[PDB]
RNA sequence: GUGGGAGAGGGUGGUGGAAUUCCCGGAGUAGCGGUGAAAUGCGCAGAUACCGGGAGGAACGCCGAUGGCGAAGGCAGCCACCUGGUCCACCCGUGACGCUGAGGCGCGAAAGCGUGGGGAGCAAACCGGAUUAGAUACCCGGGUAGUCCACGCCCUAAACGAUGCGCGCUAGGUCUCUGGGUCUCCUGGGGGCCGAAGCUAACGCGUUAAGCGCGCCGCCUGGGGAGUACGGCCGCAAGGC
């Protein structure tokens, strides 16, 4: 349909999996991979190497399509976290700054017991 | 609200009496009255097509204002509220500036004394009639109009509203007393307040008689036919139902859907 | 009678003689209640921190009025009928309170 | 809430002299002005039970008060009552 | 970490004033957190008269509820 | 009394943003979830991740504390209205008007109950997947009361400082909240640590007493039986005294 020089890169980084979309500079995905797409089924998903083919991965399937920059935004811990901005930065695709915007309720929704722990 | 009754007799243990309190009119009625008549649920063949009814009180039917567009701009006072035996809700009398008369079905908050107008123009207020597309989003309403100038359809009885939850072009989005999602018309009037003597709901009957007094003929379980009479009419003791459960006609009562696929007023509609 | 700051953000979009027209019944209302205005800032368009209502900025206007404390509330219920208006903050009038001071 | 004109209004009229602080007869008052606010303000909000803990407090004040100054002197508690609309 | 007390910064002024976002501007983080009494420099009474002001400035949209995190 | 303060103190009405869930639209593909590791579950009927719109309920991030308020239970976005207690300064008024308090009355976390409503997230019960010899649990996926509101009940608690209330007397040091001053310092009402004397079986307490004294109330008299039975009173019930 179309091909885009510029674009975005979105990083879901949790304790499970750490998955990666890419968008355009609209928003609208590209393309995108997970620890799965990887070929790890499993806890070995949620691994830091596993981020870390993700994203080269991920970027490469955008590269594809003309993919040239992005700008990057993490969202949560997880080990897959930082090995997926470094897999990002030397792999293709110059990247334009970064940001946190990790999710966090002002004190919405009560947690799952197992969140709720010290209270 | 409510009156309750000490247990001097059964079923005055139980007992429970409307609260005429808000009720300015003592009996009479002004003669915008008409009279009523009654039905026996049998249609124009000598035929009975409504099961079980008949008997009651005789009633005058008072005669109401569902559009209330003839009277845009004119403003009035709120005469008296009153007693209607035809519904669930109370009437308002509205003496007209025009020195006309009419009977709105009353709000709740309505205050005998009160000012109401209804048109384009008018406060956002209680007792205002308004076309829909005037009214801000979010306001509780009742009294509604489903087509325009066609009369209020909507949110008539005891205790009901509707809400406005959106726009879209020609259409509003509202959700009813039924919790439906419905686009009406904006052109459609309605009229600003719930419905109120929302205590209606809670009356307790009390004992037979009662149910007899508002026409409503004593009603007999298909259970307790015989098998001419109806699908669960048979077979020695109480018997279960043998059989999805069924009305008297034969179709199924618990579950199947009744509303016709090809309605055009699909388009219009999103809920349960 | 007491002395309350009113804030009120309106729709940016609107031009000027629509401004004007909110600003009419936003007035008439003031007097209707009672309120007596004093001061005054109109400081019009202002960026946002945030939307208010999908949009990066909105037409402030603030007044400073005496009005019988009880009918406040309904002032500001009224005020924010809006569709126009979209917010409505009303404050007591404070002594301020200096800091390197 | 019982503005300063409003108390010293209660002040000026239940002083036993010039420029009566709260001496007894000025007390009684003075409790039973903000006593009869609260009861109000109680008839309203009836769920306010910290507020209503004070009117108890008031109101054995008031007592306390009254039972001193029927026992000193009865005649002009007996008139203080009245004037106040109390005991009856 | 030394920095500031962002205190020390401005001169007078009326931290009750909920309308001047360039003075309250200065005391939200990077990514717009009330700033911990510590590097404010604030008194007790002080902090508290602050923040309950930059609360007000945020429902009318003068100031953020939050920012995002840049450049890490 | 007069003039001043601080405060998540209480009631009512409003109101804001973040997030969760669901729905609609878009783009987009082969997995997502979840764990010790998995499996159930979810997903090519297009899931997850991404963006835009919408709906709805609950709780208020930073500030925030070793902090503040209340008699206690408790009390935390912002706004207004009504409203309780409280402290400081001035030294103006009454003239012992005081303390305490069996009964009485009122308040009283959570859960529970009735009648309506409301229901997003959570989650007894219940189902399913793992584990185990078993697993009616612990972990995982679901999930109904309930959690929320109004009105009305229930009256309990590690309802704790396991420390009744008022008063006077008995070294200091240090931190902090909030008043007043001849604003380094001094002074008053709170909140914490260390400590004189004394107390204590010890641990410890110690001007916030568990010290030295007076008033008045509540309570104890070996453990189990048992906070059970009986009776009585109260509750819709559970059940409470
Ligand atoms: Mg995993
Ligand atoms: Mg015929
Ligand atoms: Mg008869
Ligand atoms: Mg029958
Ligand atoms: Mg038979
Ligand atoms: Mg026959
Ligand atoms: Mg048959
Ligand atoms: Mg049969
Ligand atoms: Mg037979
Ligand atoms: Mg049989
Ligand atoms: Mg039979
Ligand atoms: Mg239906
Ligand atoms: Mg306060
Ligand atoms: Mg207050
Ligand atoms: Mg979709
Ligand atoms: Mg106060
Ligand atoms: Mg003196
Ligand atoms: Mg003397
Ligand atoms: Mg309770
Ligand atoms: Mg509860
Ligand atoms: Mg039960
Ligand atoms: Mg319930
Ligand atoms: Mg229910
Ligand atoms: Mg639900
Ligand atoms: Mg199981
Ligand atoms: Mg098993
Ligand atoms: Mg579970
Ligand atoms: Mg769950
Ligand atoms: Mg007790
Ligand atoms: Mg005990
Ligand atoms: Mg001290
Ligand atoms: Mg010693
Ligand atoms: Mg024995
Ligand atoms: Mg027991
Ligand atoms: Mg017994
Ligand atoms: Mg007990």
């Amino acid at each position: 349909k179309r091909q885009v020089a510029s674009g975005r890169a979105y990083i879901h980084a949790s304790y499970n999996n750490t998955i990666v979309t890419i968008t355009d500079p609209d928003g609208n995905p590209i393309t995108w991979s997970s620890g799965g797409v990887i070929g790890y089924k499993g806890s070995r998903k949620g691994t830091p190497y596993a981020a870390q083919l993700a994203a080269l991965d991920a970027a490469k399937k955008a590269m594809a399509y003309g993919m040239q920059s992005v700008d990057v935004i993490v969202r949560g811990t997880g080990a897959g976290r930082e090995q997926a901005i470094r897999a990002l930065q030397a792999s293709g695709l110059q990247v334009k700054s970064i940001v946190d915007d990790t999710p966090v309720p002002h004190n919405g929704c009560r947690p799952k017991k197992k969140f709720r722990k010290a209270s | 609200a409510v009156k309750k009754f000490k247990p001097y007799t059964p079923s005055r243990r139980f007992m429970t009496v409307a609260d005429f309190s808000e009720i300015t009119k003592t009996e009479p009625e002004k003669s915008l009255v008409k009279p009523l008549k009654k039905t026996g649920g049998r249609n124009n063949q000598g035929r009975i097509t409504v099961r079980f009814r008949g008997g009651g009180h005789k009633r005058l039917y008072r005669i109401i204002d569902f559009k209330r567009w003839d009277k845009v701009g004119i403003p009035a006072k709120v005469a008296a509220i009153e007693y209607d035996p035809n519904r669930s809700a109370r009437i308002a009398l509205l003496h007209y500036v025009d020195g006309e008369k009419r009977y709105i079905i009353a709000p709740d908050g309505l205050q005998v004394g009160q000012q109401v107008v209804a048109g384009p123009d008018a406060p956002i207020q209680v007792g205002n009639a308004l076309p829909l597309r005037f009214i801000p989003v979010g306001t509780v309403v009742h009294a509604v109009e489903l087509e325009p100038k066609k009369g209020a359809k909507l949110a008539r009885a005891a205790g009901t509203s509707a809400q406005i939850q959106g726009r879209e072009g020609d259409y509003v989005i509202l959700r009813l007393p039924s919790g439906e999602l419905r686009k009406v018309h904006g052109e459609c009037y309605a009229t600003v307040g719930a419905v109120g003597n929302a205590d209606h709901k809670n009356i307790v009957l009390g004992k037979a008689g009662r149910s007899r007094w508002l026409g409503r003929r004593p009603h007999v379980r298909g259970a307790a036919m015989n098998p001419v009479d109806h699908p669960h009419g048979g077979g020695e003791g109480r018997a279960p139902r043998g059989r999805p459960p069924a009305s008297p006609w034969g179709w199924q009562t618990k579950g199947l859907k009744t509303r016709k696929r090809r309605k055009p007023s699909s388009r219009f509609i999103i809920a349960r | 009678m007491r002395r309350y700051e009113v804030n009120i953000v309106l729709n940016p979009n609107l031009d000027q003689s629509q401004l004007a027209l909110e600003k009419e019944i936003i007035q008439r209302a003031l007097e209707n209640y009672g309120a007596r205005v004093e001061k005054v800032e109109e400081l019009g368009l202002r960026r946002l921190a945030y939307p208010i209502a999908k949009d990066p900025q909105g037409y402030f206007l603030w007044y400073q009025v005496e009005m019988p404390e009880d009918r406040v509330n309904d002032l500001a219920r009224e005020l924010r009928i809006r569709d126009n208006v979209r917010r409505v903050m009303v404050v007591k009038s404070q002594e301020p309170f200096l800091a390197n001071a | 809430p019982i503005t300063k004109e409003e108390k010293q209004k209660v002040i000026q009229e239940f002083a036993r002299f010039p420029g009566d602080t709260g001496s007894t007869e000025v007390q009684v008052a003075l409790l039973t002005l903000r006593i009869n606010r609260l009861s109000e303000h109680l008839k309203v909000h009836k769920k306010d039970h910290h507020s209503h803990r004070g009117l108890l407090m008031m109101v054995g004040q008031r007592r306390r008060l009254l039972r001193y100054l029927q026992r000193e002197d009865p005649e002009r508690y007996r008139a203080l009552i009245e004037k106040l609309g109390i005991r009856g | 970490s030394r920095k500031a007390k962002v205190k020390a910064t401005l001169g007078e002024f009326d931290l009750r004033d909920y309308r001047n976002v360039e003075v309250l501007k200065r005391f939200l983080s990077e990514t717009g957190k009330i700033l911990p009494r510590r590097r404010t420099g604030l008194s007790a009474k002080e902090q508290r008269i602050l923040a309950k002001t930059i609360k007000r400035a945020r429902i009318l949209g003068l100031l953020p509820f939050t920012e995002k995190l840049v450049r890490k």
